[PDB]
């Protein structure tokens, strides 16, 4: 397999400076482009940066052009995009690509939030299943009260994943964000079957295990 | 700056259906060096990277199968996708790789039209754990239905809520192209304690009447 690894994302105050980098294997790093490209959640992708083979060649967007430097270290097969004098503006999930005819074996990107505002881990909270539609129950976790994005939910540490719908995160009027992780799982099942959502807010260092029990 | 503009922006086609995406280059992209119009189109499914699709607006990366076409020349360009299936639910995005900055369409949305599909409604009390915190979230789940459009209406005592709840809505499932919804009532502990009924009323095309679920607040 084609792996890129971006790292490097989190919370950073506006006008400080980051380091991204893209960890590359599988493939001859030295012998195609790379590309930086960013995308505001819920928003379209925006071209950032790329270089040549060498580094020699390298081009930005009109947006970051002065604020942010691309570079290769083709000894050690990593990308970097140095990000300075940040701004709101800036808040994206950033992504690298493979330049060969388009842009190829993207990776799942890191998330850069420029902001003034404090981390905040979430509270965990059950949503219970309950005596009642027929045969299917449904059951999960209210994940309230955290800054930045994101969290991460899984059931039973990832072996329960049909039926998951983790929603996206809403801002409430206090500027913290809120989501639910639900599963829908067989009636059948609530009696014997553990359920525990696994949350992970990595900006805050907060991991709940929250077992959910019919009530 | 080359500007890609794509439309439309939103498509809604049926499964085994066609689609066509337009995208229009405000400059040539035909680098005459390479006999090649130097247009990429990507598929982003939700939650996931961008896929490439087709490079050289009309050569198909290996893999992708030949449903996707890519067509044009110099400044306007279509993709076409024949026989839509679930899993092509996707932000479709066109990129010039002809001068830097390498710059993307704005994206068109495509969602998959299927069968009308009621949802399963499911309400949930606030935890006796976030009680103790001073607050009541009250969640209402809507799931699996088609289409996207859902009224929601929380009562309070048969009091019509209004102000004091969020909604939020998952992206087009990729194997049953439904959508699921919450919508969350939040509530000082004390105006919660202060009322017994707790309902969600839940209006949609699939249906015969708007359903109600409800609680009362300790039993
Ligand atoms: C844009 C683009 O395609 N970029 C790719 C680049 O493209 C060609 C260049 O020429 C640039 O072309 P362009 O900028 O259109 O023109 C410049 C222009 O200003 C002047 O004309 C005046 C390649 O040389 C084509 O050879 P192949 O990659 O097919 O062969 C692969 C071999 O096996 C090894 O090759 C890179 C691989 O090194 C890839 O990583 C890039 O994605
Ligand atoms: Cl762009």
């Amino acid at each position: 397999e084609v792996q890129l690894v971006e790292s490097g994302g989190g919370l950073v105050q506006p006008g400080g400076s980051l380091r991204l980098s893209c960890s590359a294997s599988g493939f001859s790093f030295n012998s195609f482009w790379m590309h930086w490209v960013r995308q505001v959640p819920g928003k379209g992708l925006v071209w950032i940066s790329f270089t040549n083979n060498e580094g020699t060649t390298t081009a930005y967007a009109d947006s970051v052009r002065g604020r942010f430097i691309i570079s290769r270290d083709n000894a050690k097969n990593t990308l970097y995009l140095e990000m300075n004098n940040l701004r709101g503006e800036d808040t994206a999930v950033y992504y690298c690509a493979r330049g060969d005819g388009g842009l190829d074996d993207w990776g799942q990107g890191t998330l850069v939030t420029v902001s003034s505002a404090s981390t905040k881990g979430p509270s965990v909270f059950p949503l219970a299943p309950s005596s009642k539609s027929g045969g299917t129950a449904a059951l999960g976790c209210l994940v309230k009260d955290y800054f930045p994005e994101p969290v991460t939910v899984s059931w039973n540490s990832g072996a329960l994943t049909s039926g998951v719908h983790t929603f996206p995160a809403v801002l409430q009027s206090s500027g913290l964000y809120s989501l639910s992780s639900v599963v829908t799982v067989p009636s059948s099942s609530l009696g014997t079957q553990t359920y525990i959502c696994n949350v992970n807010h990595k900006p805050s260092n907060t991991k709940v295990d929250k077992k959910v029990e019919p009530k | 700056d080359i500007q890609l503009t794509q439309s439309p922006d939103s498509l809604a086609v049926s499964l085994g259906e066609r689609a066509t995406i337009n995208c229009k280059s405000s400059q040539s992209i035909f680098r005459t060096s390479r006999n090649k119009n130097l247009l990429n189109w990507y598929q982003q499914r939700p939650g996931q990277p961008p896929r490439l699709l087709i490079h050289w607006a009309s050569t198909r990366k290996s893999g992708v199968p030949d449903r996707f076409s890519g067509s044009g020349f110099g400044t306007d360009f279509t993709l076409t996708i024949t026989s839509l299936q679930a899993e092509d639910v996707a932000i479709y995005y066109c990129q010039q790789y002809f001068s830097p900055p390498y710059t993307f369409g704005q994206g068109t949305k495509l969602e998959i039209k299927r069968t009308v599909a009621a949802p399963s409604v499911f309400i949930f009390p606030p935890s006796d754990e976030q009680l103790k915190s001073g607050t009541a979230s009250v969640v209402c789940l809507l799931n699996n239905f088609y289409p996207r459009e859902a009224k929601v209406q929380w009562k309070v005592d048969n009091a019509l809520q209004s102000g004091n709840s969020q909604e939020s809505v998952t992206e087009q499932d990729s194997k049953d192209s439904t959508y699921s919804l919450s919508s969350t009532l939040t509530l000082s502990k004390a105006d919660y304690e202060k009322h017994k009924v707790y309902a969600c009323e839940v209006t949609h095309q699939g249906l015969s009447s708007p359903v109600t679920k409800s609680f009362n607040r300790g039993e």
